[PDB]
């Protein structure tokens, strides 16, 4: 894009798709999960099904 | 697993892990040197030269 725009043979050069956006990662510490007696598959099922 | 006395057992403790073949049955070599290949069958009605 920032090259084609310096090219006087083209114009209106745009990506068709979207641009990366912020997303909220979830970290799960399996150390504290299993230290609290809570499965891991039950965590995932909770986050999917809710 | 987590030993009921703190600490935990990991996959690396019970097994060895690495990228290897999905299947080890077939293998091949070309003039003696390790090799691979795809054999191609023609689609019915297609033309071998093309």
């Amino acid at each position: 894009l920032m090259l084609a725009a310096q090219n006087p043979a083209l114009q209106r050069v745009r990506p068709n798709g979207m641009s990366d956006e912020p997303q909220y990662k979830l970290e799960i510490d399996d150390e504290k999960a299993s230290a609290l007696g809570v499965s891991l598959a039950d965590i995932n099922s909770t986050v999917s099904i809710a | 697993k987590v030993n009921p006395d703190g600490s935990q057992v990991r996959l690396k403790d019970v097994a060895d892990v690495g990228l290897g073949g999905q299947d080890y049955s077939i293998n091949a070599q070309f003039n003696g040197s390790p090799a691979s290949g795809i054999a191609i069958k023609l689609a019915t009605g297609a033309n071998a030269l093309d």
